[PDB]
C-alpha cells in the first residue's frame, strides 16, 4: 500500500533515530580512487565553509560531503547522502563537479515511533546500543511504514520483519516508551 | 556498491 516506503539505513544517529535514503532504484553517489585521478584531485581555490566536495571515507571511496566547519589543521565535514560527520585534512578532499554536486542530498532522518532514548543511558551503554543497531540495520534495505512527517524528518514504524528492533531496545533498556 |  501507499503508506509503506522503501528506505536504506546509512548511519545510526542515536538510540531511536537513524539516517537513511529513500529507495528509488538510483545507483549510489560514490567514486573509486580509480575515478578520481589527480587532475580532478586538486582545486582552483582552497575549499571553505559550506563548499560541497568529494571526501574520502574509511572504505577508500569518495562521497559527497559539505564542509560544515573549518579550523587551521582540519575540516569538519558532513556526508550529504549518508549522514555521518568526520574530520579530514585537505588531502582527503577533491573537487566535485557541478553535475554531480547539483544532485539532491539523499540523506534524511527517521525516528522509530513510540520509543525514545532512556534517560538513564550512560555514555558506554549509548556506544553499545549504537553498535547493536549498526550490527542489525547499517546499510540494510527494508520497507517501513511512514507514520508521520516531522519538522526534523520522518516518523517511521517497522514492519513484521524488523518490529523486533524496538522491542530489543526496550528489553535492553536502551529505550523507554514515549 | 553501498557500504557494508
Amino acid at each position: 500500500i501507499g503508506s509503506i516506503v522503501g528506505i536504506l539505513i546509512t548511519f545510526i544517529n542515536g538510540p531511536t533515530e537513524v539516517y537513511g535514503q529513500f529507495l528509488d532504484g538510483s545507483p549510489p553517489l560514490v567514486w573509486d580512487k580509480k575515478d578520481v585521478p589527480e587532475n580532478k584531485r586538486t582545486f582552483k581555490s582552497k575549499p571553505r565553509l559550506l563548499d560541497i566536495v568529494l571526501a574520502l571515507y574509511s572504505d577508500g571511496c569518495f562521497y559527497r560531503a559539505q564542509i560544515i566547519d573549518e579550523f587551521p589543521s582540519e575540516y569538519m565535514i558532513f556526508y550529504v547522502d549518508y549522514g555521518n560527520t568526520e574530520f579530514v585534512p585537505l588531502s582527503c578532499l577533491a573537487p566535485c563537479e557541478n553535475v554531480d554536486s547539483f544532485k539532491p542530498h539523499r540523506v534524511f532522518s527517521f525516528h522509530i515511533e513510540g520509543i525514545v532514548r532512556s534517560k538513564n543511558l550512560t555514555h558506554q551503554k549509548t556506544i553499545e546500543c549504537i553498535e547493536y543497531l549498526k550490527s542489525k540495520l547499517l546499510n540494510t534495505e527494508m520497507n517501513v511504514h511512514l507514520v508521520q512527517r516531522l519538522p526534523d524528518g520522518f516518523l517511521i514504524r517497522f514492519l513484521d520483519d524488523w518490529k523486533y528492533i524496538p522491542e530489543q531496545l526496550l528489553q535492553r533498556n536502551y529505550a523507554q516508551v514515549s | 556498491r553501498g557500504r557494508g
